[PDB]
């Protein structure tokens, strides 16, 4: 997502577009996994899991 | 007039060098120091710390080094 700023969209627009996808965050205090909204460092997600 | 001796005395030396040579080498050595410092200036110009300290304090050529792309468009 960070390559997309300064080229086609602005920084606020890419940060608003990255929130719509969920990504794997490292698990919390209990051990069960969590999900997080995406930030600018993560890659654009594919539509199929495998 | 008759001279039976010499009026001469040995100068100061360290075998390889003597002050006879160094009083002539000193202005060109200062010019070589200036040339080497200019070479350091040109070879270390992409350095950002030296860019903001020295290479932007230059009066007319200075602001050409800045690209103030707004903070609305940078990833970091
Ligand atoms: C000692 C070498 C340190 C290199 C270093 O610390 O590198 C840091 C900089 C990086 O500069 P940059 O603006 O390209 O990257 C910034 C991010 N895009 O190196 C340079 O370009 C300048 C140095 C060139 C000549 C140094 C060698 C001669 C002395």
């Amino acid at each position: 997502w960070r390559t997309l700023v300064g080229v086609s969209h602005t920084n606020e627009e890419v940060r608003n577009m990255a929130e719509e996808f969920e990504y794997d965050d490292e698990p919390d205090e209990q051990g069960n996994p969590k999900k997080r909204p995406g930030k600018l460092s993560d890659y654009i997600p594919g539509p199929y899991p495998n | 007039a008759y001279t039976s001796h010499l009026s001469s005395k040995t100068g100061l030396h360290f075998g390889r060098l003597s002050l006879r040579s160094l009083t002539a080498y000193a202005p060109n050595l200062m010019l070589w120091g200036g040339a080497s410092m200019l070479g350091l200036f040109v070879f270390t110009e992409g350095w950002p710390k030296f860019q903001d300290t020295l290479y932007k304090k230059i009066p007319l050529l200075g602001p050409t080094l800045e690209d103030h792309t707004p903070p609305e468009d940078k990833p970091n």
